[PDB]
């Protein structure tokens, strides 16, 4: 296992990585001193013979430059401590091991690297600095972040390896994922806010900017768009120019509820031959979805054709927003007095309720649910109660947020957070439980010296009425650490086991592949299916569609 | 180049919804009482008040004599005459939808630039009316 | 002279405060940029440590004193050692200054700005010595020494801009603003209740008329009468940072139409 | 009725449509033995296995059924006629894209399917009254005698 | 404002870290799975300090 | 250690030109300029200005990366009409407009006292 | 030989594997790396890859694919035979 | 003088605790904006905190405002907080250690704590106060 | 460890300030918002730099030289 | 519960049944309890499906427990990935498990 | 230094939760302050 | 990192004429996203900014102590007190272009940390370099020059992409590769090749024509001489026995 099934290798880098929003989804940031260290061994011939001829006279300590030269005796001559007699004549049939340069073919890998869009095909740009960089879509597939994950870089070392490697696992390949046949790349965080922001009604663009906007775009055939408004003032809306990104005759309906061909609230999808006829870009279009924008042009023009989809939207989005502007503080948390008004009563009425039902307990007037014991009854009636008051109450914080509320436009974009991550901020943390229960009395008939034995109140058993805007108190504090504590040790257990069942599934299946008779086999031949799927298909090529027989009555089947 | 549809309509109620600088508006024909007009419009641009009539053309063109991503669009230059002079708002759209209302009444469904309008009628006064490309003026 | 006009509102040997009207925003930015980035000054680059016996580090002293602001009044009659032909630095590129500081009493003592000594030919030049901005006459603390502790070192001092390193900039914060009542709709103002009562209003609105409380939004209106309010750190004065930054400005303009006529010939 | 299948039909009839500019109001020039010959004919050339035996003969007829299924709902006569309004030049089309796309999904022979669905299953493992989860996809790997909570479920 | 609390061995501070064991001298009653004829137990670890 | 030089921002370098003017294939009477060593403050200026001229159909610039100090500007006459004498004229506002503020500021400073 | 089957009744798909053009196009490219005859006109290419491509996609790569079944017996297809359609 | 007493947990176990004395030991409008308390309404108080802020240990105390923070945010600032460079300690010119890392300017925090005057953060701090802005600005 | 010579954020000269500063605070009995804003620094960048500074080179100048002249 | 039956129109309809939930399980001797379906018992174990109706049942149970932990996360995985693992599981005429007892006792060669 | 001079360490066959913030701890262990890696729960600080 | 487990590497560096400025021309020392703010629920951090701001302007140090009376609400009235928006936002202007951001930016003092972990110590690339003595591949360590694994996950992943010549050269040039001579009587790499004189000999086997030469890794041919002494015989064979 650590020398034979795997090993380490020669022709490797190793970094930390950054985003880049201006480099291309299948392009990879090297730093220049690695690609001064990384060397590819390329052949003499008689149409590189100039070029390798001045690569060599560069020397090894300027990039574009060399390092060594092959001779076709297997001899290998450092160019440092060459010069001596002078530049080398290059002969047909030599190797020159010469700098990695812009768009070589490079494995790029993280670890754990538990799925195959883990090690994924990159097209090299030299850079400064000494950190990797690689576009914000292709963090998803990789589970990657920038708060200082490194990743690994690998050189192929031959024309077979390199054009194998950019033939089979190029990224723009792995757009569409076989895991469930749907993309495993999108527009994410800045972009997916942005696009949602840049697609609304209200958002107009007057022509200067429209220009900027139109030259930003690198397949842009130099034809303005007219603008949607022509009087009193030409005005662009940001539909049109989000429109000049998506390929011609790309077609894309999708009904939200309420959706009608008048969108009155701009919801759902509709696009005809590349242009927005109505409806906000949000996370179902343009993310990682299945039937969504990404989807359909990779399987319509191609993927090479929606790389470069990746990033028209992105350098457009990302000009419009960079000049917009986008931020969040604290008064996006803050509720007004009548709704936290309403959420005080509503908590006090859930915990009346809760007092109702334990003094009736008290008196043993209380049914045990069938199946179960008096106390875990009403144990689900207490839980039922709180849980309901705290989804309630951030459900009234909710609808008073405006739609200028930075959060709350978060959320809408499907960019980052959610309702949850509202109602605690700005209503109420809500039940704290450890091994899905209450907290439990630690102490003698009670959970911290400070209350009296046998109390059931939710204030004593781990109930954070407060919001996070508003503070806990500190027996919520000590209630909500001992919930913050369960996750961290799931986190942990659950990561090591979960590591081993990957391992043992992976070791289990690895011999079995599809034949040229269509049937699926192991390493000894053995049938496993006789017919990969049962269908013969693969589950890249796989969507989801309605069979229209099946169902309705028997009248409209007639009709 | 010609109209296609034109008359003359009564805002009924105005909508200004979740935005700040579009209303869908709802109005009626003057003369016709089939033909009904859903519209947005940018309203920090060109206000509009329930109560008001308003003078709604559909043309194919907005040069003058009739010429029946096309060209690309230029700022205008100065002695530009066209049929956007005669009004004071003007958009330019696509039509994406037709529909069947009932025996005789056609609804044709436009978009400028995600602001959607909704032209219901009788099938005899919105037959010049294609699923093609045309401009918007109103006139207050 | 019909072209963009200035009205001064403040004016101090630091600060000048100054309306900008009938302009581009894009040249109103592109000079606030300049002046920030790109008006040559002069500032200790290099140090030769001869002794060293501070509590502090070379690399942390060096630091220290390539931030001291130097006299750039006569900047422009100095060269780039870049483009100046001599092996290392001579007296047509550069200023030399001295800096010996011993520790001969038992209190602590400081090492101040104003110990700096030129020794170099300064040629009737107005360049080299510290800005002395303060009401002790003393300059910028430098370190500090106890008894029998020696600093020995020597500082030339060349020009450059603040685009090589912050250390060049001549400008502390500049203020630009433009459109105080928020008529041209640039902003969407954030609020809770009334965005009105939730944002103060600027010092510059009593400049401008507010609006009129039911006009329709005026389209056809540019963003002109830019507030600007220059600060300088000392090394040369406040109007000069100004001036200059148009007289920089001007010259990356003329050098574009300088490039493209050499091209023409050929 | 929303079920995974290769082939997109309606995004193909939706590009037919848009590309023949189909008029919509004028009656199209196809006939009823053109459209019912035309399916049936389309799904022999929907191949996934080419062996010329009995045997692979109904293993392919198998593997077809149900997306000739969906394939027969979608190009109905009245469907084509009066939903699309198909013409004769689209509804050409329309077979000669449905063919090409079959056979573009069929499986390549030479795929490590196996690494794949391990992969494919452990991957969604990491992230995650009766046991779930983890524990119980621990306990269905390794086939415990004794589960957790073993329960029957009568109708 | 150094504190104390560790040691120098061979140049090298080493800091010792509390232990963590359970008290001894008390009777800890447990129960027992299913699996096994013993259905509770009473364990005291005596100790002499 | 990549850290760039901080002169290669502004100083050109050898064998590199200020201006590398092609023409634009995607429209007619359209010119792409490639500016080494400026950034924003000259691109945002020059687009103003051009955009002031009524023979000027297209102006546009952008900085395809904050790596490198260049970037390119995209500009399109009117037929008869020389992009790089639309570049020229643009030019030539700037400075004599730069040139009247000077003036301005500098009789305006003049009348002041405190400093 | 009992192993190869012969061509009337190759009962294998007639198009060209993801895996079979990317190692034709590696192979082809590495004999073009190394001098070898191109049966292509070059309109001005260098890169040993895009010349193999040109050649895959005008049917001139002299190549024959042998695909093995499970039990040992083979079908050989030449790459000119071979459509390429993915 | 028998005014405060060392308690374990076994005593702990028969001790009534009031979390302050302010509102728990007085016998017994409110604004919105402070935190809901639970007054506990008992009679039989037995001890008092000292202050609840002393439950969290020295690197919990150099959060600010660690009780509106989620609990796992919390734990990362505790671990996290070891990795920050400052001052260890003021002799580090006398000593030879492996490695060192001394932070030029280091400045103490706008935000302190009332535990960190006992932390001598003040006095060795490890940080600076940067100015920041949250915002999505160029996407990098 | 000794004050910075220029502020972080605008660059605005204060290592010229430390002493005054101590001395408004000691011997003018000032709070230190007014001492800021008698110093000149308006911009609570400015303030930041003076406000948070710990001066720890005066500890450092408790220990003996290493090399004495 | 709620089942989706088709209706007299022809339609599909849900209409509600009464379901009986176990803790423990005896599969043999409940299924033969008059008044229940016997064509519809499910147990949670595999194992007694396998003992009970066959490899095949036990190949479509070991498949729906499978897909339940899957998807009781949200989480939904195309039908071919679970399908081939079942089928290995199921493939010799037992349940073999994925651990060291199960597989890997299989002749595939020992450097494998 | 001051964090590492006031931690306390658990040796985890044990029949319990020991990872677990029990309520005794209140008071004693900063509920807050632990490792993120397989120590989570048994380095404890006072 | 900030003090609410909010860290981050720098994307990129920008010059103040770049970076976004206020009307009093103050610049951020430091940008974060307002993507890491909603799911962390860090409301501490913004009430940092907004306590810290008014420290800065007041001249004093803000109580952060966790249970006191300090709310919000009180920290914004002070706030407004001093001439700036309650809640800490700020009408700020492009740096490229001087407009108008049409949103305003969350804007103040946040005392960050810098972290031990420093790029360029672990920025490290190898082409070829020293091996290990016993399995003759690349030695594990930055610091020493070494190489990177290629471990099983990734030889998964690259199966389950069917480059099965990369596999092949990740595994044999790029790491240990190894040429011994086999006997076709026995599978056992005991044959005495004289390179220089042409000559080979399996002793044992008595034979000097039936000689090959295979290609395996380093650690392979350990693994087989390690078996060997442990007595088992892996004979290695080039031509098959037994029908598929
Ligand atoms: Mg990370
Ligand atoms: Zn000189
Ligand atoms: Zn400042
Ligand atoms: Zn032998």
């Amino acid at each position: 296992r650590g020398n034979l099934m795997g090993k380490r290798v020669d022709f490797s880098a190793r970094t930390v990585i950054s985003g880049d929003p201006n480099l291309e989804l299948d392009q990879v940031g090297v730093p220049k001193s690695i690609a001064k260290t990384l060397t590819y061994p390329e052949v003499v011939t008689p149409y590189n013979i100039d070029r390798l001829t001045q690569l060599v006279r560069n020397g090894p300590n300027e990039h574009p430059g060399a390092k060594y030269v092959i001779r076709d005796s297997g001899d290998r001559i450092d160019l440092r401590y060459s010069k001596r007699a002078g530049d080398i004549q290059l002969q047909y049939g030599w190797k020159v091991e010469r700098h990695i340069m812009d768009n070589d073919p490079v494995l790029f890998n993280r670890q754990p690297s538990l799925h195959k869009m883990s090690m994924m095909a990159h097209r090299v740009k030299v850079i400064p600095y000494s950190t990797f960089r690689l576009n914000l879509s292709v963090t998803s597939p990789y589970n990657a972040d920038f708060d200082g994950d490194e990743m690994n870089l690998h050189v192929p070392q031959s024309e077979e390896t390199r054009a194998e490697l950019s033939q089979l696992c190029a990224v723009p390949l792995q757009i569409v994922s076989p895991q469930s046949n749907k993309p495993c790349m999108g527009i994410v965080q800045d972009t997916l806010c942005g696009i949602r922001k840049l697609t609304l009604r209200d958002t107009f663009i007057e022509l200067d900017q429209v220009l900027n906007m139109l030259y930003w775009v690198p397949d842009w055939d130099g034809v303005i768009p007219t603008p949607a408004i022509i009087k009193p003032k030409p005005l662009w809306s940001g539909k049109q120019i989000l429109s000049v990104a998506i390929p011609n005759g790309i077609h894309l309906q999708r009904f939200d509820e309420g959706t009608t061909l008048l969108s009155p609230k701009d919801n759902g999808m509709l696009i005809i031959d590349g242009q927005i006829i109505f409806g906000v870009v949000e996370k179902k279009t343009v993310g990682s979805s299945n039937g969504g924008l990404i989807h359909v042009v990779t399987r319509e023009k191609g993927p090479q054709v929606c790389a470069k989809l990746f990033g028209n939207i992105q350098k457009v989005v990302n000009f419009w927003l960079l000049h917009n502007g986008f931020s969040t503080g604290i008064g996006d948390t803050i509720a007004d007095g009548p709704t936290m008004r309403e959420i005080t009563e509503t908590i006090a009425e859930a915990k009346k309720k809760v007092l109702d039902v334990t003094k009736e307990a008290q008196a043993n007037l209380l049914t045990a649910k069938h199946g179960m014991t008096l106390r875990e009854s009403f144990e689900d009636n207490v839980v039922r109660f709180l849980n309901e008051a705290r989804d309630k109450a951030g459900r009234l914080a909710e609808v008073n947020l405006k739609d200028l509320n930075n959060v709350k436009q978060m959320v809408m974009a499907g960019s980052k957070g959610s309702f949850i991550n509202i109602a605690q901020m700005s209503a109420c943390v809500g039940q704290q439980s450890v091994e899905g229960k209450r907290i439990a009395f630690g102490f003698v008939d009670r959970t911290l010296p400070h209350f009296s034995k046998d109390d059931y109140s939710p204030e004593s058993k781990g109930f954070v009425e407060n919001s996070y805007l508003r503070g806990l108190t500190p027996q919520e504090f000590f209630f909500h650490a001992m919930g913050g504590r369960e996750g961290l040790i799931d986190t942990a257990v659950k990561t090591a086991e979960t590591g081993y069942i990957q391992r043992r599934l992976v070791k289990a299946l690895e011999d079995i592949m599809v034949h040229y008779d269509n049937t699926t086999r192991n390493s000894l031949g053995n049938v496993i299916q006789f017919i990969y799927g049962e269908d013969g298909m693969d589950a890249a090529h796989i969507e989801k569609q309605s069979l229209d027989t099946i169902g309705g009555s028997d009248a409209a089947f007639e009709k | 180049s010609n109209t296609l549809f034109d008359d003359i309509f009564q805002v009924s109620e105005v909508d200004p919804g979740r935005y700040n600088k579009v209303c869908r508006i709802e109005a009626a024909s003057t003369t016709q009482d089939q033909c009904k007009l859903t519209l947005d419009i940018n309203v920090e641009l060109f206000p509009v008040a329930a109560q008001d009539s308003l003078t709604v053309t559909i043309a194919s063109s907005l040069n003058l004599e009739d010429t029946p991503a096309t060209r690309s669009w230029r700022p205008p230059q100065a002695g530009d005459r066209s049929l956007a002079d005669d009004y004071d708002y003007v958009m330019y759209g696509t039509a994406y939808k037709f529909e069947e209302v009932s025996k005789d009444l056609i609804a044709v469904y436009y978009s400028f630039g995600g602001l959607l309008m909704r032209l219901e009628g009788n099938y005899r006064n919105l037959n010049n009316l294609k699923q093609e490309n045309a401009y918007l003026l109103i006139r207050r | 002279s019909e072209g963009p006009q200035v009205k001064i509102r403040e004016a101090s040997k630091d600060n000048v405060d100054f309306i900008l009207s009938n302009v581009d925003l894009a040249m109103a930015n592109s000079l606030r940029r300049v002046m920030i980035a790109e008006i040559p000054t002069l500032a200790i680059d290099s140090v030769e440590v001869e002794t060293n016996t501070t509590v502090l580090a070379d690399e942390f002293i060096a630091h220290r004193l390539g931030l001291i602001p130097l006299q750039s009044m006569d900047i422009e009659q100095l060269e780039y050692s870049r483009d100046c032909f001599c092996e290392d630095h001579c007296d047509k590129c550069s200023v030399v200054l001295t800096l010996q500081a011993f520790g001969e009493s038992e209190s602590t003592t400081n090492v101040y700005s104003k110990d700096l000594v030129i020794v170099s030919n300064l040629m009737g030049r107005n360049i080299g010595h510290p800005i002395i901005q303060d009401k002790e006459g003393n300059g910028v603390l430098i370190c500090k020494l106890r008894k029998g502790q020696e600093l020995k070192l020597t500082c030339v001092a060349k020009k450059g801009i603040a685009k090589e390193h912050a250390k060049w900039g001549p400008a502390a914060a500049i203020e630009f603003e433009y459109d105080p009542w928020n008529k041209l709709k640039h902003t969407d103002y954030w609020y809770e209740q009334d965005s009105a009562k939730e944002w103060p209003q600027s010092k510059n609105c009593e400049y401008e008329d507010p609006p009129n409380e039911g006009d329709p939004f005026d389209y056809k209106a540019q963003a002109d009468t830019f507030y600007m309010n220059v600060e300088s750190v000392g090394s040369i004065p406040v109007d000069q940072v100004v001036v200059r930054g148009i007289d920089t400005l001007q010259k990356k303009v003329a050098s574009i139409l300088l490039a493209l006529t050499q091209m023409d010939q050929d | 009725a929303n079920w995974p299948l290769p082939v997109n039909i309606r995004r193909i009839i939706q590009n037919a449509q848009q590309t023949f500019h189909i008029d919509h109001t004028k009656p199209s020039d196809l006939t009823i033995k053109d459209i019912v010959l035309g399916v049936k004919d389309l799904q022999e050339n929907l191949l996934v296995l080419r062996g010329k035996n009995e045997i692979i003969q109904n293993a392919q007829r198998d593997a077809v059924t149900l997306f000739c299924c969906l394939l027969r709902s979608r190009l109905a006569t009245r469907r084509v006629l009066q939903e699309y309004r198909l013409t004769k030049q689209a509804f050409d089309w329309v077979l000669s894209n449905i063919e090409a796309q079959f056979l573009r999904s069929v499986v390549h022979p030479g795929e490590m399917v196996g690494v794949l669905a391990a992969q494919s299953i452990g991957e969604p493992a990491t992230q995650m009254k009766v046991t779930s989860g983890v524990p119980r996809l621990k306990e269905i790997l390794n086939v415990a005698k004794n589960m957790k909570t073993p329960s029957l479920t009568v109708y | 404002f150094d504190m104390g609390g560790y040691f120098i061995i061979n140049g090298s501070e080493k800091v010792l870290i509390a232990q963590e064991r359970s008290a001894g001298n008390i009777v800890q009653v447990f129960k027992k799975a299913a699996p096994s004829p013993i259905s509770h137990v009473a364990e005291i670890r005596s100790a002499l300090e | 250690m990549n850290a760039p030089d901080r002169f290669e921002l502004f100083l050109l370098g050898e064998g590199e030109s200020k201006l590398k003017i092609d023409p634009d294939t995607k429209a007619p009477n359209a010119v792409v300029i490639t500016f080494e060593k400026e950034d924003h403050t000259l691109g945002n200026l020059i687009r103003a200005e051009l955009l002031n001229d009524r023979k000027v159909l297209f102006a546009a610039y952008k900085v395809e990366h904050p790596f490198f100090a260049r970037f390119k500007l995209r500009i399109q006459t009117t037929e008869g009409y020389d992009p790089k004498d639309a570049l020229k004229n643009a030019c030539n506002s700037i400075i004599n407009k730069l040139g009247a503020l000077k003036t301005n500021f500098e009789t305006e400073w003049n009348l002041q006292t405190l400093a | 030989k009992e192993k190869a089957i012969p061509k009337d009744q190759r009962a294998t798909t007639p198009y060209m594997t993801k895996y079979e053009r990317a190692r034709i196009l590696g192979t082809r490219a590495l004999q073009i790396s190394m001098n070898a005859p191109v049966f292509v006109d070059l309109e001005g290419e260098t890169d040993p890859l895009r010349i193999a491509m040109k050649e895959l996609a005008e049917k001139k790569i002299p190549l024959v694919i042998r695909r093995y079944l499970p039990d040992g017996s083979f079908e050989d297809w030449s790459v000119e035979e071979l459509i390429v359609d993915l | 003088e028998g005014l405060v007493e060392y308690i374990d947990a076994e005593e702990e176990e028969s001790i009534l605790i009031a979390m302050q004395p302010e509102d728990l030991e007085p016998a017994e409008d409110v604004d919105p904006a402070k935190r809901i308390r639970v007054s506990h309404h008992a009679t039989t108080f037995t001890h008092c905190e000292i202050h609840p802020s002393m439950i969290l240990g020295v690197a919990a105390s150099i959060i600010p405002f660690p009780d509106h923070n989620q609990s796992p945010r919390n734990t990362y600032q505790s671990a996290m907080g070891k990795q920050a460079m400052g001052v260890f300690l003021t002799n580090y010119n006398v000593r030879m250690d492996t490695m060192a890392n001394i932070l030029y300017y280091p400045q103490k925090p706008l935000g302190t704590t009332r535990a960190m005057e006992y932390l001598k953060f003040r006095e060795l701090p490890a940080g600076q106060n940067a100015i920041v802005a949250i915002a999505c600005y160029s996407g990098y | 460890m000794i004050v910075p010579v220029r502020c972080f954020s605008c660059g605005k000269v204060v290592g010229d300030k430390w002493e005054s500063y101590l001395n408004l605070l000691q011997e003018d009995e000032l709070d230190e918002g007014t001492a800021l804003s008698r110093l000149g620094l308006k911009r609570y960048c400015c303030r930041r730099m003076i406000l948070t500074h710990v001066d720890l080179i005066e500890k450092f100048l408790r220990y003996n030289p290493l090399e004495k002249r | 519960y709620d089942r989706k039956v088709p209706s007299p129109t022809g339609e599909y309809v849900k209409e509600p049944e009464w379901v009986l939930e176990t803790d423990g399980v005896n599969l043999s001797e409940v299924m033969t309890v008059p008044g229940i379906d016997p064509t519809r018992i499910y147990t949670n174990s595999f194992i007694d499906i396998m003992e009970v109706l066959g490899i095949e049942a036990g190949r479509a149970a070991l498949y729906k427990e499978v897909y339940n932990v899957i998807a009781s996360d949200g989480s939904y995985v195309n039908y071919r990935h679970m399908a081939l693992l079942v089928d290995v599981m199921t493939t010799q005429g037992g349940l073999t498990s994925v651990t060291r007892h199960g597989f890997n006792r299989s002749n595939t060669g020992a450097l494998m | 230094t001051l964090s590492h001079l006031r931690r306390t360490n658990t040796p985890i066959g044990k029949l319990a939760k020991p990872r677990q913030l029990h309520n005794t701890h209140w008071g004693l262990v900063c509920p807050a302050e632990t490792p993120e890696g397989q120590a989570c729960g048994l380095v404890k600080n006072l | 990192a900030s003090r609410h487990g909010q860290k981050g590497t720098i994307g990129i560096t920008y010059r103040r004429e770049d970076m976004p400025f206020t009307a009093e021309g103050i610049v951020p020392d430091l940008i974060i996203n307002p993507h890491a703010i909603p799911s962390r629920m860090t409301v501490a951090h913004l009430i940092e900014c907004l306590l810290s701001k008014v420290a800065a302007l007041s001249g004093n140090e803000g109580d952060a102590s966790p249970f006191t009376d300090i709310t919000v609400e009180g920290i914004s009235k002070l706030l407004r007190e001093h001439g700036y928006q309650s809640r800490g936002f700020e009408v700020m202007y492009n740096g490229h272009t001087g407009k108008k951001l049409m949103a305003q930016i969350f804007f103040g003092p946040t005392y960050y940390q810098r972290l031990r972990h420093m790029v360029d110590d672990k920025i490290h690339a190898r082409a070829r370099g020293p091996m290990q003595v016993l399995t003759r591949q690349p030695v594990e360590g930055r610091s020493r020059d070494g190489g990177l694994r290629f471990g099983e996950m990734e030889r998964d992943c690259m199966i389950a992409h069917g480059a099965a010549s990369f596999l092949k050269e990740r595994l044999m040039e790029a790491s240990d590769a190894f040429r011994v001579h086999i006997c076709g009587i026995c599978g056992l790499m005991t044959v005495i090749a004289k390179l220089n004189h042409n000559q080979f000999e399996c002793k044992g086997c008595d034979n000097k024509i039936d000689i090959y030469q295979i290609h395996i890794p380093y650690a392979a041919k350990l693994l087989f001489q390690e078996l060997m002494a442990m007595n088992i015989t892996p004979r290695l064979y080039t031509d098959r026995s037994r029908d598929f």
